[PDB]
RNA sequence: GUCGACGUACUUCAUAGGAUCA
RNA sequence: GGCCUACCAUGGUUUCAACGGGUAACGGGGAAUAAGGGUUCGAUUCCGGAGAGGGAGCCUGAGAAACGGCUACCACAUCCAAGGAAGGCAGCAGGCGCGCAAAUUACCCAAUCCUAAUUCAGGGAGGUAGUGACAAUAAAUAACGAUACAGGGCCCAUUCGGGUCUUGUAAUUGGAAUGAGUACAAUGUAAAUACCUUAACGAGGAACAAUUGGAGGGCAAGUCUGGUGCCAGCAGCCGCGGUAAUUCCAG
C-alpha cells in the first residue's frame, strides 16, 4: 500500500502453523526465501511452538546466533527463515535431523531421520531452459538453479540432489504407476499412486490418484509431487503413511488404544 | 486488534412471564431443589432445549447415515456420563424424554443432600458455598458443578474443612480460649 | 383433586405424552399440510401417541366420502385406536369425559367451544393447529 | 453533576503539592467556561482588595 | 511440614545448556511455598550449585496444597 | 435537544472583564493555603507565603 | 475529634424508601418460605 | 391462471412490479421517504425539553384532581406551547416557573376514572435533576 | 388575510345477536 | 492502450432501461429475526480500497503523486523588536465545538512482532494497570436447634391428651459455619495491583443496614364538594396539646 507490507496480524496466518489467537496480536511474518509465503514454516514457529525448545521469541535468537540449527547443511541465523518442504534441518547438538513433510491432517510433522537420510533432498522441477552462453538449467521447487541435467529430465520429474555437493544426483520421471504425494489443496498430505492423466490444453491439468486402499481422488497437477516408484519410497514417510482415515474410525483406533 | 474471545449467554427468557402453570411449575422446581432465583431454571430449560432439538434433528436423519450415528453416539454417551441418561436406555430415542428434574438432581447441592451429609437442601448449598465440601480432593464451592458419574463416590468433606478434620475454624477456637481464659489462662 | 396435580401444574404429564385428536384437527392438518405425528414432535419436542376414541372415528365414518382423506389419514396404522365405553355420542362429550376421568391426556382441538370447556378443567394442556404448525397452550414443559 | 471530575492530590514535599496535579489544576481552571445565573447579572456586586 | 517438589515433563535442551521442566509442588497443611525454598532443594536434587536454577510460574491450585 | 435552553442575558463586559473569583472551601485540616500557595507557584513562578 | 463527621443517612442517601421485609435481601430464602407455606395449602385442600 | 405470468423466463417483470406496488404501502414510503416521525409529537426526539410557563389548577379547590397535576409548558425547539402532566401532585412545589422540564410522552395504556382527553406528555427531569429523585429525597433541584 | 386546491398528521360517528328468567 | 499527437473513417451504448438524478453508499467475510421463502443491519478486532483542512504540483528512493516530506494557491491560525518566521491529532493521552457535562495529559518493552549496521538500541505498534452496570460467565446477603399464644397429622376425641407427622405463629435466646473487609507472609509481575494460597483479627438489629416497580388496606373532636336527613364523594404527611418532645400504621 504504497510499498510491501512487513507485519502479519495473526489470524492471516496460516492455519497450518496451529498458532493459538489471544497470545498476542501478530504472527511472524516469513522473510523471503526459497518457499512461498502461505506454504512455509519459519523457524520460529519450528522451534518455539513444535519441539518446545524455546520458551519465548527470544530465545529462538539465542540459538539461531549460537551457529546451532541448519537448513539444508546451511547454518541460517534469520529467525524467520522461511522453512519448506522437503527441507532437512539439522540441529548438531541433540543430534538430531528432521525433514519437513505433511502429514493428513494438513499440518508438518516433527518427523525425525537418520543421518544417511538427511543428505539428500527431492526436488520437483519447475523449468528447465537454456541458461546463457548455451547451458541448460532446471529450476526446482525450492528456487534452486541447477546447471547441467541429465537430458532426460522435463517439468514435473522428481530430481535427488546431494545437499551436500550440490549436485543432482538421481531422477524419476512422471508417469502412471509412480508413487505420488500431494502437497496442496483440500487433499494436502495424501499418498498414492497416479492412474490417470487428463490433458487440457489451456489450463490445470488434472490427476487421478489412488491411495493404498482403493480411494481415488482427483487434484490438479499442480499439487503433485513424485516420491518414488510403487511400494519403494526415496523419502521416509511418516507415520500414518498418508492414510486419511475417517472420523468413525479414528475414534475406534483412539478408544481402541486405550492403553495405560 | 487481538482475536475475540467469544461467548454467549447460558440462558433465555420463555415465551411469557406469567401462566399461571409456569408459575406453579417453576415454584415446584426452584422449592424442591432449593434454589434462587428463575434464571436457575430458565439456564437448564436453556441447556436442555438445545440438547432435545439437536437431538430431534438427527432423528429426521435414517440410520446408517454417518453423520447421525458419529453425533449421535456422541451425544448418547455424553449424557450417560454426567448421568442424566440411564445405562439401559442408550438409544437416542430416549432423549427426547429427559425432563428438567433430571438434570436438577444431578447437581451438586442436591448430591450433597442425597448423600445425607447435608441435613435439609438449603444446609448443602451453605456448606457448598463455605469451602466444605471436596469432589475430587478439589474443593468446589460452586452450588450447580454438575456432578459426574463416577466423582459420585468421591464427594466427601474438605480435608481443610473443620468438620473433614483439621482444626476447629473460627468461633470454636474464639470460645475455647475464652472459656479457658477467664477459668484459668 | 388428584394426587398428582399441584395447583396448576398436573406433573403427571411426560414424555412420552398422548394426545387426544379431534375431528377438526384432522381437517386443519391437512389443511395446513402439516403431519399429525412429526407435527407434535416439532412442537412438544418429544414423542408422541396420537390417540382417537370410538366416538370420533365413527363421526369421521359419518362424515362421508368427500372427506376420505382424513379418513385414509386416521386409520393410519400408527395412530392407536382408543376404545371407549359409550353409548356412542357426539365426538365433543366423549373427549370431555375422557379428561375429566384421567387428567393425563392432553387435547389436540380446533373448535372453540370445545376449547373453552377443556379450559374450565384445571392441568389440561391443549394442542392445536394455527398458523403454519402446533401451538400448544397450557404445557408448563416447553423450552 | 454527574462525570463532574475531582482530582486528587497526595503529599506536601515542601510545602506545596505536586506538580503534575497542580499543573491539570491549573490547565482546567484555565479553559473554563461559566455559566449566566440570574442572581449575579441583575445586582453588581464587588469584592474589596 | 513436608513439601514433595516432583518434576514432570523433563525435557534436557542441550542448546541453551539446560534441563527445562514443570515443577510440581505438594504443600499441605502450609500456604505458598517459597521460591528460594525451591531453588534449594531442585539444586540439591539435580546436583547443580544454587545460582543456576531458575524458576518461575507457580500459581497455587484453588482449593489450597498443591 | 440537549442544546436548548431557557434563554438568559449575560452581561458580563467585553472589554475587559474582571477576574473570575475563585473561592477554595472545606473544613479546618484539609489543607487548602498549600493548594492556593503551589496554584499561584505554578501560575506566576513567584512562592508566597 | 473536632471533626464533624457525616451522619450515616446523609452518607447512604437512601430517603423515602419504603421498608420491606428482611427476606427481599435473599431470594432464595424468599422462595424457600413461599414454596413451604403454599404447600402447607396443598396438604389441606388434597384431604 | 391468476393475474400474474408464471413462465421461467419472467423474473424481471414480476421484480418490476413488486418494485412499484410497494411504493403504494403506507409504511414503506413512510420508511423510506423519512416521514416517519411527524406521527411523534417531539419531532424524532423521544424526549423534548420545555419552559414551564405556568401552572393550571393551582387555584383548584378539589385536591389531587387531575387539572390540578398539570402544567402548561412551552416546547423550545418549535414555539408551540403544550399541557404536561405530572406524577405526585407534591411535585408541583418542585417546579416553579421558567424551569427547563424535560419532558417525555405520557403513552397510557388505559384511561381511569376521572381522567383527562388531553394531556399528552409527563415531565421526567425538572432542571436537571429527576423528579423521583426529589421527590424520593435523593437529590435537590439546583437553582 | 380567522382565503382556496392539494400534500402530510390526527380525531370522531356508527355494535350488538339469540335463549331462559322477571 | 486514444494514454496523448497528426491524418483518415463514422462509428459506440440504449425499453434485456443506456444516459441523468437520490443515497443518513467504502465493498466483503459477517450480525439479527427466523418453520421456510425472505427482510433488515454491517464506521466497528480479518482482508481489499481510499484519505490525511480543501485543490494542484513534485523531490529523493526498489518502492510515494508521501502529508509525524517539500512547494505555491484558497480557509483557518501561532510568534514578532513590523523587517520577518513557523503551521496541519480522520496516531496516543488531553481539550473547544453550548450556558447543560462523563476513561489516564498514567507504567513498560517483560510477552506478540517489526525495524536498523543489529542477539544488546528503538517502537503511545503492542502489552499493563486505572475509569460511567457496553455485551457476557459464576453467585453472597445466613444454616441447625431449643424456648412464648393457637391449631392443623391424628394413633384417641368414650370428655380432659397439647401428644406430637411437627407445618408453623413465632419477636427472646444456644452454640457451630464462612467471607466482604483488614493483614504478617509467600506467589504473581518488567515493576507493582488484584486473583489463587494463608498466620492474626473480622457476625446478632449477623447496624458488616438489596433494590426497582404496582396493587390493596385501613388513618379523624380535619378540610373541601354535592345531595331526598345520621349520607356520599374527593381526599387525609395539615387534629386539642406537644418536637429532647411525641418512641406512632414495633416500622
Ligand atoms: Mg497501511
Ligand atoms: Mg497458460
Ligand atoms: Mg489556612
Ligand atoms: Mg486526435
Ligand atoms: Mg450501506
Ligand atoms: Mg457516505
Ligand atoms: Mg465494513
Ligand atoms: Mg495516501
Ligand atoms: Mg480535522
Ligand atoms: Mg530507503
Ligand atoms: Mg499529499
Ligand atoms: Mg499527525
Ligand atoms: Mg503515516
Ligand atoms: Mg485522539
Ligand atoms: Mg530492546
Ligand atoms: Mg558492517
Ligand atoms: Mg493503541
Ligand atoms: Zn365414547
Amino acid at each position: 500500500a504504497r510499498g510491501p507490507k512487513k507485519h502479519l496480524k495473526r489470524l492471516a496466518a496460516p492455519h497450518h502453523w496451529l498458532l493459538d489467537k489471544l497470545s498476542g496480536c501478530y504472527a511472524p511474518r516469513p522473510s523471503a526465501g526459497p518457499h512461498k509465503l502461505r506454504e512455509s514454516l519459519p523457524l520460529i514457529v519450528f522451534l518455539r511452538n513444535r519441539l518446545k525448545y524455546a520458551l519465548n521469541g527470544r530465545e529462538v535468537k539465542a540459538i539461531l546466533m549460537q551457529r546451532h540449527v541448519k537448513v539444508d547443511g546451511k547454518v541460517r541465523t534469520d529467525t524467520t527463515y522461511p522453512a519448506g518442504f522437503m527441507d532437512v534441518i539439522t540441529l548438531d547438538a541433540t543430534n538430531e535431523n528432521f525433514r519437513l513433510v505433511y502429514d493428513v491432517k494438513g499440518r508438518f510433522a516433527v518427523h525425525r531421520i537418520t543421518d544417511e537420510e538427511a543428505s539428500y533432498k527431492l526436488g520437483k522441477v519447475k523449468k528447465v531452459q537454456l541458461g546463457k552462453k548455451g547451458v541448460p538449467y532446471v529450476v526446482t521447487h525450492d528456487g534452486r538453479t541447477i546447471r547441467y541435467p541429465d537430458p532426460n529430465i522435463k517439468v514435473n520429474d522428481t530430481v535427488k540432489i546431494d545437499l551436500a555437493s550440490g549436485k543432482i544426483t538421481d531422477f524419476i520421471k512422471f508417469d502412471a504407476g509412480k508413487l505420488v504425494y500431494v502437497t496442496g489443496g483440500r487433499n494436502l498430505g495424501r499418498i498414492g499412486t497416479i492412474v490417470h492423466k487428463e490433458r487440457h490444453d489451456g489450463g490445470f491439468d488434472l490427476v487421478h490418484i489412488k491411495d493404498s486402499l482403493d480411494n481415488t481422488f482427483v487434484t490438479r497437477l499442480n499439487n503433485v509431487f513424485v516420491i518414488g516408484e510403487q511400494g519403494k519410497p526415496y523419502i521416509s514417510l511418516p507415520k500414518g503413511k498418508g492414510i486419511k482415515l475417517s472420523i468413525a474410525e479414528e475414534r475406534d483406533r483412539r478408544r481402541a488404544q486405550q492403553g495405560l | 486488534p487481538r482475536a475475540p474471545r467469544t461467548y454467549s449467554k447460558t440462558y433465555s427468557t420463555p415465551k411469557r412471564p406469567y401462566e399461571s402453570s409456569r408459575l406453579d411449575a417453576e415454584l415446584k422446581l426452584a422449592g424442591e431443589f432449593g434454589l434462587k432465583n428463575k434464571k436457575e431454571i430458565y439456564r437448564i430449560s436453556f441447556q436442555l432445549s438445545k440438547i432435545r432439538r439437536a437431538a430431534r434433528d438427527l432423528l429426521t436423519r435414517d440410520e446408517k447415515d454417518p453423520k447421525r450415528l458419529f453425533e449421535g453416539n456422541a451425544l448418547i454417551r455424553r449424557l450417560v456420563r454426567v448421568g442424566v441418561l440411564s445405562e439401559d436406555k442408550k438409544k437416542l430415542d430416549y432423549v427426547l424424554a429427559l425432563k428438567v428434574e433430571d438434570f436438577l438432581e444431578r447437581r451438586l447441592q442436591t448430591q450433597v443432600y442425597k448423600l445425607g451429609l447435608a441435613k435439609s437442601v438449603h444446609h448443602a448449598r451453605v456448606l457448598i458455598t463455605q469451602r466444605h465440601i471436596a469432589v475430587g480432593k478439589q474443593i468446589v464451592n460452586i452450588p450447580s458443578f454438575m456432578v459426574r458419574l463416577d466423582s459420585e463416590k468421591h464427594i466427601d468433606f474438605a480435608p481443610t474443612s473443620p468438620f473433614g478434620g483439621a482444626r476447629p475454624g473460627r468461633v470454636a477456637r474464639r470460645n475455647a480460649a475464652r472459656k479457658a481464659e477467664a477459668s484459668g489462662e | 383433586v388428584s394426587s398428582a396435580l399441584f395447583f396448576q401444574y398436573n406433573q403427571a404429564i411426560k414424555p412420552p405424552y398422548q394426545v387426544l385428536i379431534d375431528t377438526n384437527f384432522i381437517n386443519f392438518s391437512i389443511q395446513k399440510k402439516v403431519d399429525i405425528v412429526r407435527g407434535m414432535m416439532d412442537c412438544l419436542l418429544a414423542k408422541c401417541n396420537p390417540l382417537i376414541t370410538d366416538c370420533v372415528m365413527a363421526e369421521l365414518e359419518k362424515l362421508g366420502p368427500k372427506y376420505r382423506i382424513a379418513l385414509k389419514l386416521a386409520r393410519d396404522p400408527r395412530i392407536k385406536r382408543l376404545s371407549c365405553s359409550h353409548k356412542g355420542t357426539y365426538a365433543d362429550d366423549c373427549l370431555v369425559h375422557r379428561v375429566l376421568q384421567h387428567k393425563c391426556y392432553i387435547v389436540a382441538t380446533n373448535d372453540a367451544g370445545l376449547k373453552q370447556r377443556i379450559r374450565k378443567i384445571p392441568g389440561i394442556p391443549l394442542m392445536s393447529v394455527g398458523g403454519h404448525a402446533y401451538v400448544i397452550e397450557k404445557l408448563p414443559d416447553v423450552f | 453533576y454527574q462525570g463532574a471530575k475531582l482530582f486528587y492530590l497526595s503529599g506536601v514535599i515542601n510545602g506545596r503539592y505536586p506538580d503534575r496535579e497542580i499543573l491539570n489544576l491549573s490547565r482546567f481552571i484555565s479553559v473554563m467556561k461559566f455559566r449566566p445565573l440570574k442572581w449575579r447579572n441583575e445586582h453588581p456586586y464587588m469584592l474589596a482588595d | 511440614d513436608a513439601v514433595t517438589i516432583r518434576t514432570r515433563k523433563v525435557i534436557s535442551n542441550p542448546l541453551l545448556a539446560r534441563k527445562q521442566f514443570v515443577v510440581d509442588v505438594l504443600h499441605p497443611n502450609r500456604a505458598n511455598v517459597s521460591k528460594d525454598e525451591l531453588r534449594e532443594k531442585l539444586a540439591e536434587v539435580y546436583k547443580a550449585e544454587k545460582d543456576a536454577v531458575s524458576v518461575f510460574g507457580f500459581r497455587t491450585q484453588f482449593g489450597g496444597g498443591k | 435537544e440537549r442544546k436548548l435552553h431557557v434563554p438568559m442575558v449575560d452581561r458580563t463586559p467585553e472589554d475587559d472583564p474582571p477576574p473570575f473569583i475563585v473561592a477554595v472551601v472545606g473544613p479546618p485540616g484539609t489543607g487548602k493555603t498549600t493548594l492556593i500557595r503551589s496554584l499561584v507557584r505554578r501560575m506566576t513562578k513567584s512562592t508566597l507565603n | 475529634d473536632g471533626k464533624r463527621a457525616i451522619n450515616y443517612q446523609i452518607l447512604k442517601n437512601k430517603g423515602l424508601t419504603p421498608k420491606r421485609n428482611k427476606d427481599n435481601r435473599n431470594s432464595r430464602v424468599k422462595k424457600r418460605k413461599k414454596y413451604q407455606k403454599a404447600q402447607k395449602k396443598l396438604k389441606s385442600v388434597r384431604a | 391462471g391468476k393475474g400474474k405470468p408464471r413462465g421461467l423466463n419472467s423474473a424481471r417483470k414480476l421484480r418490476v412490479h413488486r418494485r412499484n406496488n410497494r411504493w403504494a404501502e403506507n409504511n414503506y414510503k413512510k420508511r423510506l421517504l423519512g416521514t416517519a416521525f411527524k406521527s411523534s409529537p417531539f419531532g424524532g426526539s423521544s424526549h423534548a425539553k420545555g419552559i414551564v410557563l405556568e401552572k393550571l389548577g393551582i387555584e383548584s379547590k378539589q385536591p389531587n384532581s387531575a387539572i390540578r397535576k398539570c402544567v402548561r409548558v412551552q416546547l423550545i425547539k418549535n414555539g408551540k406551547k403544550v399541557t404536561a402532566f405530572v406524577p405526585n401532585d407534591g411535585c408541583l412545589n418542585f417546579v416553579d416557573e421558567n424551569d427547563e422540564v424535560l419532558l417525555a410522552g405520557f403513552g397510557r395504556k388505559g384511561k381511569a376514572k376521572g381522567d383527562i382527553p388531553g394531556v399528552r406528555f409527563k415531565v421526567v427531569k425538572v432542571s436537571g435533576v429527576s423528579l423521583l429523585a426529589l421527590w424520593k429525597e435523593k437529590k435537590e433541584k439546583p437553582r
